């Protein structure tokens, strides 16, 4: 994928609402500013949230729904020197560009904009929402969050709904905008997405890839992540086994519970191990400030060393042999009076014992 | 000593940014049309 | 509580009922104390009587915990006595 | 110009590589030479000796060592260690939210150290702008500037992983005096500095300094009153376990098993190993290992003023030491409430995937140490429901103390139990049992036992 | 290389083959491990001897235009009759004591969910009763053969 | 069932408590009541989310 | 078994009764004495024999039954700088320590305290009791000897009884305290332990090991030994 340098993209959670102030007329080759402005939006309804009166710099303002023009190759979009072109949360390739630099504002960072040369990323202090999967909720038409803006900034229990024929990209953009609104909420808000589990998982995967793109473009890390459905099911099983009411315990706190074990016992909690495995299907390593070693799923590892020590570091032949293994297994079977379900494995060792 | 004035100002803005957006999506006094 | 309320919808009626119970109790406690004043207490409690006391206190506390409910000098002195805070003066 | 012998290269490495203060033991020649080397009075030093020392480092195969035959390596800010950042980020954890780095991005530790990254930022960002120019949007903070998570510079401590994440409190606090090392992201930055002999304007100094090939581990001299000593060589963990078992059985109430936290950094010359043996790093690994069964009678008591230490000072060489029990003896810093380790006996086997769970067949018992780690297990057994043989009893077997319900349907319970030698733990039982007192929620249990229980109970579908 | 021990065992059958091979415990364990890895199962030195006897009979048999149908034999010296086995085993059983028991009466726990029964019926419909019967009967027959031998 | 369909939590609670203190509640009546309540609540939880989404639907 | 140096243990037969005089406030890092005192006892009943009024040096005094805290490794007990911690006849590992040095007084010397660094052993002139195994005896609730203290110091024929559910360590401590009282008796006292012979033998073995520990710590030999049941039969 290639992008034309004439497009400049700014990424900011704030862009869930259109940045009227940031728009500015572009100049032609003759350095003549263009008083005509064209704003592109992903859906027709978006037009209602563009206030033409907020563009004093321009004399004429028009708004249209950006639509993939199959007749134009995005590698070289047509230019329209007669107007300044701005795209808001584009979901399809930009086939048209304005005078000077075509401006783009987006809360999402799809591949289309990923290769865009000029990338301005606004940084925010993270503020995470609460996943509240559960069958007094406040329904929210995700396609039009700004309509529910007041409720989104006031209440704390939202049922996220979508029109049947809503497109996947529209869903992704709506979710991103809602999550930005929550990022600006002082109080985290619980929400439930009225969608099939697989669809929600795919949406979360795409959002994760978008966040990865933002990081690669220089965005600040945010702990406000999301959990795949299998991971949520595992966490729920763990909480139930421990006798923890699901509504009472949040996943984040549940995981944090084992930070007391992480360092002092120099062990990786099994919950974190399982979550990492789920993400992999969709290894671990960490340390402490000034620490000389790293705790990993494999055990202790010298800092900056590979996750596994050289193969010949330790000789296990003494016990890592069929004779010893069979002897121990037979002893166990005899002592316990067992006949099946018994399995003994030699213990290997990483860098350290 | 080039402090991260940008980050500080960004956080300060973010504090009331939601209120500003609420003002934008508030009600209007009259319907000119 | 209803029998005491017969005399009025007093603001602190529950506290009043508890106080009356404890006061009628303290009357007979003063009676016992007078009966036993002449006698010499021991440095440590009689162990059998102590066990009986603990065991009965268990039941008393259980009952009064199950039944949840809802001008300062002498008031507070007597209240401290009622709450058994023997540091009362 | 001062010179130095290869025989003193061990002293040079000892002084320049670690954060060592016990320098009184350096002979006079290496003392003066190293003093000038560290204060960067290179004009008083033989550069040929520096090249010889670099070749010595290469010969010992120091990890990440990267360099050429230029004295600018020591005379200027230069990438001295190389390694690739590869972080399997776990977003669900509140890590130290530092500037993001793209996986696979090369990272270079330079000899430069500063007491204030923000001040160096001016000059370093000037160099960064020289390298890239243009109007590239970058992530820049008071501690560095990062381009697309793939290039740039930053300041950190002298020792970071770059493959794991940062979590939890610091067992060591050397930041009190430790300046931040400079790290360079990208072959572009590394090559630029190497070719340009970059060096910040002088106001070594208070503001910043150079510590060539300075890992900065908290090294110190043991100062031990060695009652006795011996050495062994092996790569067989069972041998070390046998030594530990013999020492514990004889008279040792508990052994201090130490492993040096750098034995994997190079093929250290035996002479260098001997020199290091006099010293220890506060951050090295230690384990307070005792024996599960503690003899009741004192007939087995040994000396009350002596300790046994087993130091893995190299990859394959260990030294057993008998020293006088003395407060002044210095030891690696462990966790404030570091859990003790218990040696594994033949009576049971450690459950796979558990650091504190074991099973006794002859007893048919699954036990989980309350706060103690297992140690020495050369063998492990996979958990299986058959282990929890259902106990038959016409009247429910009465239980006392703390009892917890694991599976009411399967009559699975966890019972608090202390081994007569006062070892707290829990017994996982399955059968017709009843509790004398009120059953208790598992949430009451500590995270350690809770994690072990999750591993043992939730099937790994 | 993995199965050299089993190769040696079978090759020894080329001789008189009416003999009990002598192996160390290590040798026996190696052989059993090899066989178990080959068939991926469990197994027993009894099965080892069964294979030895079968292969010895095959090797000693001549080339024939027709397959030879035989019965297991020469497995584990004294010939015992069913009556003697009955007497001895019954005595030992009577010596044994009941590990567990139920009380009188009780009630067979029949299922009730007709929907569950229908689901199971659907799940089993494509199973040919002929094949299942054949497999079960031959399983029982071969286990009886092994016990006798 | 009616006090559940119609959102009458007071009546639902009254019935639940009366059944708690009526007849051999613990033996099987409690389980039967919980089963009926769970079935009704499952149906209502199936319906209400879709109903709200339809309400806000464009 | 390891012990933290912050604990100092004093062993004395006198400690069958709590040594109120020996208690003293401990100082913090700032050398500020702590006016709060926490006394730990093996059983709840023991609390009744701790007189809070006998601690003028302190401003607040609390007493609790020491209980094994499974969540704390005795190898590194939690510290509470807010109070001075004293343990009396501890039977389970000390999981908590006070400001300065945590003080311990015990008539018993179990393994837990055996490895304790600071060990102060008080010496006494031996004075043996009389084993009087025989089916006019004075029953004694061994769990609470101080209640029977007057009889223990006056009479000379005691029937030592225990509650059914009394723990083994509680039994051992009770017997040790009673034997200390007899050690201070001018006239040896006859006694009969109403327990099974095997249990009595085990208790005697454990007491012998305790005495061995005291000797190894520097205690003075005492001829006031005990005889196993087989030896008595012979």
């Amino acid at each position: 994928m290639e992008c034309p340098f004439q497009i400049q993209v700014c990424i900011s959670d704030r862009f869930f609402a259109f940045p009227h102030n940031l728009v500015e007329p572009q100049s032609d080759v003759g350095n003549k500013l263009i008083e005509n402005l064209i704003v592109y939006v992903p859906t027709d309804d978006d037009r209602l949230y563009i206030d033409k009166k907020q563009f004093p710099k321009f004399n004429s303002v028009l708004v249209y729904r950006h639509e993939h023009d199959v007749n134009i190759d995005s590698r070289s979009p047509k230019k329209t020197a007669s107007a300044t072109i701005v795209y808001w949360n584009p979901l399809v390739p930009i086939t048209e560009i304005g005078a000077g630099e075509t401006r783009v504002f987006s809360v999402l960072l799809t591949n289309n904009l990923f290769y865009c040369n000029t990338m301005i990323v606004h940084h925010e202090n993270p503020k995470c929402p609460i996943e509240f999967t559960y069958p007094n909720l406040r329904p929210i038409a995700c396609e039009i969050p700004l309509s529910h803006f007041k409720e989104l900034v006031e209440s704390n229990d939202f049922l996220l709904c979508f029109n049947l024929e809503t497109s996947t990209m529209v869903k992704i953009l709506s979710l991103k905008r809602i999550f930005c609104i929550f990022q600006y909420r002082k109080q985290p808000a619980r929400y439930v997405i009225n969608l099939p589990h697989e669809e929600i998982d795919n949406l979360y995967n795409k959002l994760n890839w978008e966040r990865t793109r933002r990081l690669m473009k220089g965005d600040v890390p945010s702990n406000c992540a999301t959990v795949n459905r299998s991971s949520l099911k595992y966490i729920k099983q763990a909480q139930s086994l421990l006798g923890i009411p699901d509504y009472s315990q949040t996943v984040v706190d549940f995981v944090k519970m084992f930070q007391k074990i992480i360092f002092p016992y120099q062990l990786v909690p099994n919950v974190i191990i399982k979550l990492n495995n789920f993400d992999q299907m969709v290894k671990i390593r960490l340390f402490c400030k000034n620490d000389s070693i790293a705790i990993s799923s494999s055990g202790i590892v010298p800092i900056n060393m590979p996750d596994f020590s050289p193969p010949n570091t330790f000789d296990y032949s003494d016990y890592a042999n069929r004779t010893n293994i069979n002897f121990v297994t037979q002893r166990v079977l005899t002592d316990g009076g067992f006949s099946s379900g018994i399995t003994v494995t030699p213990v290997k060792y990483n860098y350290y014992l | 000593v080039d402090y991260e004035k940008e980050s500080k100002r960004r956080k300060l803005e973010d504090e009331d940014f939601l209120k500003l957006k609420a003002l934008e999506f508030s009600k209007d006094i009259v319907n000119e049309k | 509580r209803e029998t005491f309320n017969v005399f009025g919808p007093f603001k602190q009626i529950d506290f009043m009922v508890m106080f009356v119970i404890k006061f009628n109790f303290l009357c007979d406690m003063r009676n016992f104390a007078k009966l036993i004043d002449e006698l010499v207490p021991n440095k440590q409690p009689n162990m059998r009587i102590h066990s009986v006391l603990v065991m009965r206190d268990k039941i008393v506390k259980l009952a009064f915990s199950n039944l949840q409910f809802q001008n300062t000098k002498h008031l507070q002195r007597l209240i401290m006595l009622m709450n058994a805070n023997y540091n009362v003066i | 110009l001062l010179t130095l012998e290869r025989d003193h290269f061990k002293y040079l490495f000892l002084t320049s590589y670690f954060d060592l203060k016990d320098n009184e033991h350096v002979p006079s020649e290496p003392m003066a030479f190293i003093r000038n080397y560290l204060n960067c009075t290179f004009d008083l030093l033989d550069d040929a000796v520096l090249m010889n020392y670099f070749n010595y480092l290469q010969s010992m195969q120091l990890k990440h060592l990267v360099g050429s035959t230029s004295t600018n390596i020591f005379k200027f800010v230069k990438p001295q260690f190389r390694f690739v950042c590869d972080r399997t980020t776990v977003d669900i954890l509140e890590f130290d939210t530092r500037m993001y780095i793209k996986p696979g991005t090369p990272v270079y530790a330079t000899n430069l150290f500063t007491s204030n990254p923000r001040k160096m930022m001016a000059f370093l960002y000037a160099e960064f702008g020289k390298v890239f120019k243009n109007k590239i949007f970058v992530n820049i903070n008071n501690y560095g500037c990062v381009l697309a998570g793939s290039a740039g510079f930053l300041f950190d401590d002298a020792y970071v992983d770059w493959n794991g994440v940062r979590m939890c409190a610091a067992p060591r606090l050397d930041n009190n005096m430790h300046p931040f090392r400079l790290y360079l992201l990208g072959e572009d930055m590394a090559k630029h500095f190497v070719d340009n002999n970059i060096l910040p304007p002088h106001p070594n100094n208070s503001m910043f300094m150079l510590k060539n090939f300075y890992k900065g581990l908290p090294l110190f001299k043991s100062k031990y009153t060695v009652v006795n000593s011996t050495k062994i060589v092996t790569r067989k963990p069972n041998d070390i376990f046998n030594e530990i078992d013999k020492e514990l059985n004889g008279n040792c109430p508990f052994i201090k098993f130490i492993q040096r936290d750098y034995i994997f950094d190079a093929q250290f010359p035996p002479d260098l190993l001997d020199l290091l043996n006099e010293y220890m790093t506060k951050s090295s690994i230690m384990k307070i290992i005792t024996k599960f069964v503690i003899e009741e009678n004192p007939a087995m008591s040994g000396e009350m003023s002596r300790e046994i230490i087993l130091d893995r000072y190299s990859v394959d060489n260990y030294r057993k030491l008998y020293i006088k029990m003395e407060i002044t003896n210095q030891f690696p810093v462990m966790y404030d409430h570091e859990s003790s380790y218990i040696f594994v006996s033949k009576d049971f086997l450690q459950l796979k995937g558990t650091m504190n769970a074991f099973y006794a067949p002859k007893q048919r018992i699954l036990s989980i140490l309350a706060v103690n780690r297992l140690f020495g297990a050369t063998e492990t057994i996979d958990f299986h429901p058959n282990l929890l043989v259902y106990r038959q009893s016409s009247p429910p077997v009465r239980l006392t103390g703390d009892v917890y319900v694991v599976d009411k349907n399967e009559k699975v319970f966890l019972v608090k139990h202390v081994f007569s030698n006062t070892v707290p733990a829990y017994l996982l039982i399955r059968g017709d049992y009843e509790s004398s007192s009120d059953l208790k929620s598992l949430r009451d249990l500590n995270p350690w036992v809770q994690n072990t229980l999750l591993k043992l109970l939730i099937p790994d579908s | 290389e993995k199965y050299h021990s089993l190769f040696k065992l079978l090759e020894t059958t080329f001789d008189d083959y009416t003999c009990r091979p002598q192996m160390t415990q290590v040798q026996t364990d190696t052989l059993l491990d090899a066989v178990r890895s080959l068939l991926e199962m469990t197994i027993d030195l009894t099965t080892v001897d069964i294979m030895r006897s079968s292969f010895a009979r095959c090797f000693n048999s001549p080339i024939m235009r027709y397959a030879k149908i035989v019965l297991l034999q020469n497995v584990a010296d004294k010939r015992t009759t069913l009556e003697e086995l009955l007497i001895e085993r019954g005595e030992k059983i009577q010596m044994l004591q009941p590990q567990q028991y139920i009380n009188s009466g009780t009630e067979i726990p029949f299922c009730d969910d007709a929907e569950f029964l229908n689901r199971l019926l659907k799940h089993i419909d494509p199973y040919p009763l002929s094949r299942m019967y054949y497999n079960a009967a031959n399983t029982m027959f071969y286990t009886t053969m092994e016990n006798y031998a | 069932i009616f006090h559940l369909i119609y959102n009458n939590e007071n009546a639902v609670n009254t019935i639940c408590d009366n059944l708690k203190y009526t007849e051999g509640f613990t033996s099987n009546t409690q389980r039967v009541i919980h089963s009926v309540y769970a079935t009704t609540k499952s149906i209502l939880d199936t319906t209400n989310p879709n109903t709200f989404c339809s309400r806000v639907s464009r």
